[PDB]
């Protein structure tokens, strides 16, 4: 009679990284780093979408940020299109500003 | 098994000014990266390896730059026989992979001359008509031809082929052919080359009636 | 925050007798436990502050020991008057917090 | 509104690394610079 | 509906053999583990095995060691647990309780996952050892002698339970029935009790009924006011 | 691996074995089959699960830290932004080495597995059987259903079949 | 092989108050740890599992917490079905332990209503004697009681229970039973329960003397 | 161990064994007896003194630094001395936790593997003279005296001397 | 090594042998030979490469940072940067320090494994008409000229052509 000895396989292998091999495939492997957010402060929390709202508008009231003038907020979400003004200018320190506002709480 | 993205796939670059190319490779790949410069007619030339490490006797123009995904590749000043197509490869999945390739091209926008040929008698008693339309010494590259036959868009029946630039005048030139058989050549009587080409303030008809001369 | 367990719940003890209640906070507060006395339809007396100091008027029968973790309020000869709730009461972080409190009932 | 959070939003944190954002706050993976870090989780596969 | 259900155990004499079986009901596909897990009344849990895919576990706590064996069979959905060598302290409810793992573990869908917490627990069996011999109680009045209290102290049975009710259960209002206590003899004692106006006394009847099903014995005991 | 089993003189794995990752084919008079060896499959498993307990949910909390984001303000903010630089970098070879380390591990530790099963399937077999050299066995005797069985959960007596065994290894 | 303390063995907290339980562990345990509810008469139902992570459909009151060797589980919004009983788990050492388990309690101090009761005159036919002192209805749970027998207090003689914490009425009772020989019984006249109690200014005695009523 | 026989084809180790970690345990027509191997035994316990050699008695000088603990807020400087010393700590915590975890796993298989080299060494000697019983244990299918054993434990074993009676014995009916 | 050829069974290497890392060395009827294993010895090569390809022109960029030798006294913000670089030269140390002594401990443990995959492979081949003399050195029980000994080094020896001489060889008086 024969007996062999013997492993599995799958078709359906994944590459990984060793010591001495850049690309070796192994049955199975999972991932370790987290790479996506699902773009919420989590549930549970307060939070505010300025939106078209520019975060340094906040304070002084173009007729975008007419929602968010006292708002109060766990969590800020600032968005790209947005314009801290409505007649054309630059705060002074503006980075150092908006920094001050986001970790405010709300106004 | 680790496919190699160049990007684009032709650039025009004057002559002297620096032309950066592009080798998007999917995967980490660092330490084994060469470039080539394959010439139209002859071998690759091997430009870089490894990632910056130039060949032997090379021109110092040639640079190299890139870790792990994004590759690129500059050449300072650019030089007429430059004209070359360029590849890079990869290590190594015990199986390395080429590149697709980026053509570089070295002038002033030029109309082309546009000229049409009947079929021959020839040919004709073979039982086959070619029309060919000719597109001569054009600059940029990109031309479109339409045939018409008796007004009618031909679609499927025609073939191209562009030359590559002209190194005594940098221009290209490009020959469509419509092939019909015998008897539907016979049964049309005007067939139409229409060329497009931003040398041309609107699109250059040349034409023929079978039958006149 | 800081749960402050005083024991026991309730006591009796005969007059001249020496009574002992003890209080174990959640978390070490050095000598920042203050004990107060509360008898019927009257306001609650602070009897001892800073773990060991007799307030004025307060007759010197009382007395409070400990620090860090364990604490203890004794009455050396209880007398009539002495039946109250007895409370100790952190000062340590805030909010200040009380024990439950300690019922003396007089044999 | 249907542990760990970031600027880009909350992530998970089953994974021990992250690629997200470097600023985090609560019980978070670590920031790394790689992409993806696969950890084998069988044996080589070696089909035919 | 995952629910699983124990049946057997019982009396034993200490020295002696019993299995336990687990019909493994519902979503368990029983490609997972299961486990068992025993507690006397008057103690705490106890895990005490597990098993896994076909012959993985193998899994038996230091107290059993050496006696119990842990079965299973998936033709027929049903998990065992032959408890061999059994001794005094072997007296508990023995719990059929499921295994679940976190998905990231239990790699191989029939293996051990090293990582088990139970979720559904079963209904339970209790298995008692003893040198005991079954015997039915002797009820005995609790006399009344606003408000006043009368009972009847169940003594001198065994094994567990009994079972108390007044008026046939039309009583219910202000009775306590305590836990049984287990006397020096082996025997267990227990006292049921009732509240009652004390105007009450004189006009209405109340009948203790006592129910011991391990000796079959039924008794009815009239409580008087003496 | 470091034994030279999978991917070794083993050729290659059985994408038809479903229901363990190392296992028993064998050919005899009643028909050929195939099955799992659990004791085996689950030595691995635990061995990788153990891997993962260490790295799976066990993260550790922070709180207030520094700033990472920033005007122009040059030293302090050279610093600040050097100290997180340094971390990161020191953090992410860390990650690069414990996978490449545990992987050459898990890699080698699943060829033992190998190895050892059949290593103690050979010392079962005694003088009955000669190793072909590709993770087979010859057995030189009539092995029944029930025979092959008693290899697979350990109960082959080999003084049995000894004397057939020897005959037919040892002739002409 | 690896020990589970809970603490403290039980605890009283008002109906809407936090309850923080603890769950000290020899040994480090962080990966698998399970919070249990087992209410009187019934099976323990699973709450918390791995650390934090709570079972399904339970109710977001019960919270979990703790690393390594120290844990906690609080419940946030109390109710009076909670008089349950609390236990944890760990892995793993391949042999999971329990916990101790911790009771949790639900009112105003309420001293015991006492009654003793002589033994039935069926009772002593069968020569034994059981003499039952009840303590009714009482809150807290702790009580103390004495036997005396012509002022001797008795010593290792007696039984007692204490039943649950009443859903009704949120107090206890307490049954205790001093046991003697007929022959015993019959020697001597005064039989008194003492009792001791939170809701009691002074211990109370309640007695009997043997042919008297 | 990956090696598989300690905890593995050896079902338990020795108590009684208290002058070696590894050796040889007999029965002949004189008795039975025990002995140990002192090279494996060496070989193992210098492999572990190496590593004891690294980690013992080699610890590094440091002298002025930075404060590590602070009596009054100040904000972001003492944020930052702070931020600086717990990075620290956690990185040296990880070493530390990391360098046992892969010392352990490679003590435990340099002595598995000890005891294997011990036990294949001794198959080779005996050659056809004997068979492999599965359990780290030998059939020596000749009559061997204690002189015989320890010349089988001390390496000048003469296989060719008793293969004759050896091969008779095993190959029979 | 953890497999116990190298510096083990096998007494030393043979600096006769420049064509090959592994190899065979015979002698038969025809004479004494001496031929590389190639297969064996690129398996060898290509790991160690392996762990080159990691180690080896993969230096990572840094532009500006901060300085790291000062010309004055400045006390509590020079402290931090002194500090800052200190702490991350010990790590980087030490990085480098484990690392190699790892790769090395692994590279003599998988050279050594090859040389044992080697063995048991020709052990194998040979299957009942050779004996393992215990040096890594196999007695072939039967005649076996060049072109047989180069069958066994090539893999096309062929067992059963010899089996009945090697067998009446071995086992006899």
């Amino acid at each position: 009679a024969t007996l062999c000895l013997g492993h599995h396989a799958v078709p359906n292998g994944t590459i990984v990284k060793t010591i001495t091999n850049d690309r070796i495939e192994v049955t199975n492997a999972t991932e370790l780093v987290q790479n996506s957010s699902i773009g919420e402060i989590c549930k549970g929390k307060k939070a505010v979408d300025l939106g078209s709202c520019g975060i340094l508008g906040t304070i002084i009231g173009p007729p975008q940020c007419d929602l968010h003038l006292e708002f109060k907020a766990d969590l800020i979400i600032e968005r790209r299109n947005s314009s801290d003004i409505c007649y054309p200018g630059r705060f002074t320190n503006e980075e150092a500003l908006r920094q001050i506002i986001r970790e405010s709480g709300g106004i | 098994e680790i496919v190699m993205t160049q990007s684009p796939v032709t650039l025009s670059v004057s002559p002297g000014e620096t032309a950066t190319l592009s080798c998007r490779a999917s995967q980490s790949v660092r330490s084994n990266l060469a470039w080539y410069q394959q010439k139209p007619g002859q071998a690759p030339r091997l430009l870089i390896y490894g990632a910056s490490t130039r060949a032997t006797d090379i021109p110092a123009r040639f640079s190299g730059s890139g870790s792990g995904t994004e590759f690129t590749l500059s050449i300072s000043s650019l030089q007429s026989d430059d004209f070359a197509v360029y590849y890079c490869q990869q290590y190594n999945h015990w199986l390395r992979t080429f590149g697709q390739g980026t053509k570089l091209e070295i002038r002033t926008v030029a109309a082309p001359s546009v000229f049409i040929f009947p079929p021959s008698d020839e040919q004709l008693k073979s039982g086959t008509a070619s029309v060919v339309c000719l597109l001569n010494n054009f600059y940029p590259r990109e031309a479109k031809v339409q045939w018409k036959v008796d007004n009618a868009l031909q679609s499927g029946n025609s073939q191209e082929s562009v030359t590559e630039q002209d190194s005594k005048d940098s221009t290209y030139s490009l020959s469509s052919t419509l092939t019909l058989s015998k008897a539907d050549y016979e049964k049309h009587k005007v067939y139409a080359c229409e060329v497009t080409h931003q040398g041309l303030s609107s699109p250059v008809t040349k034409s023929f009636n079978r039958g006149e001369c | 925050d800081i749960v402050m367990t005083q024991s026991p719940s309730s006591l009796s003890a005969s007059i001249g007798d020496r009574v002992t209640i003890t209080c174990r906070p959640s978390q070490n507060i050095r000598s920042f436990l203050n004990w107060f006395q509360h008898k019927p339809g009257k306001a609650p007396k602070l009897l001892i502050y800073a773990a060991s100091n007799l307030q004025s008027g307060v007759p010197s029968r009382f007395s409070g020991s400990g620090s860090g973790t364990e604490f203890t309020l004794t009455i050396r000869s209880l007398q009539p008057e002495d039946f109250a709730t007895y409370y100790c009461q952190q000062s340590y972080n805030t909010p200040p917090t009380f024990g439950q409190g300690t019922k003396v009932e007089i044999k | 509104e249907s542990e760990c959070f970031t600027p880009n939003g909350s992530i998970p944190n089953d994974k021990p690394f992250q690629n997200v954002n470097r600023i985090t706050y609560g019980a978070c993976p670590r920031y790394v610079k790689h992409s993806t870090l696969k950890l084998a989780t069988g044996m080589r596969n070696v089909p035919e | 509906e995952v629910q699983l259900l124990e049946s057997g155990g019982g009396l034993v004499q200490p020295g002696e053999s019993l299995r336990v079986s687990c019909a493994a009901s519902g979503f368990t596909f029983r490609d997972s583990a299961l486990s068992w897990v025993r507690q006397a009344p008057g103690k705490g849990l106890e895990w005490v095995s597990a098993i896994s895919g076909n012959g993985g576990a193998t899994y038996y706590a230091d107290t059993v060691k050496g006696r119990f064996t842990i079965s299973r069979d998936n033709s027929q959905t049903t998990l065992y647990l032959q408890m061999n060598s059994l001794r005094a302290d072997d007296t508990a409810t023995y719990y059929c309780a499921k295994d679940e793992s976190p998905p990231i573990y239990n790699l191989m869908p029939g293996y051990y996952s090293t990582y088990y917490y139970m979720d559904v627990w079963g209904k339970g069996t209790t298995v008692t050892v003893s040198s005991a011999s079954t015997k039915g109680p002797s009820v005995f009045p609790l006399a009344p002698s606003g408000t006043a209290a009368l009972g009847c102290l169940v003594k001198d049975y065994f094994p567990e339970p009994v079972t108390v009710s007044w008026n046939s259960g039309a009583l219910t209002s202000g009775v306590h029935t305590f836990p049984a206590v287990l006397q020096s003899s082996g025997l267990y004692s227990l006292s049921s009790v009732v509240t009652v106006p004390s105007s009450s006394l004189g006009t209405q009847t109340y009948i203790c009924n006592v129910n011991h099903k391990p000796s079959n014995t039924k008794v009815d005991k009239r409580v008087e006011p003496k | 691996g470091i034994f030279g089993a999978i991917a070794g003189f083993i050729e290659n794995g059985w994408e038809g074995m479903v229901d363990g990752w190392y296992g028993f084919r064998h050919q005899n008079s009643e028909g050929r089959g195939q099955a799992a060896d659990l004791k085996s499959t689950q030595a691995a498993i635990d061995q990788i699960n153990g891997k993962l307990n260490r790295l799976i949910g066990k993260t550790n909390e922070k709180f207030h830290q520094i700033e990472k984001e920033f005007e122009v303000e040059g030293r302090i903010q050279d610093l600040e932004k050097y100290v997180e630089d340094t971390k990161i970098d020191l953090w992410s070879y860390n990650a690069e080495l414990l996978v490449a380390l545990e992987n050459q591990h898990t890699i080698d530790l699943t060829d033992s597995e190998m190895n050892k099963l059949f290593e103690k399937t050979k010392k079962q077999l005694r003088e009955n059987a000669e190793d072909m050299g590709n993770g087979c066995f010859k057995i030189y005797h009539k092995c029944d259903n029930a025979c092959i069985g008693s290899i697979r959960n350990g109960t082959y007596d080999h003084n049995v079949y000894r004397d057939e065994a020897l005959n037919n290894r040892f002739q002409i």
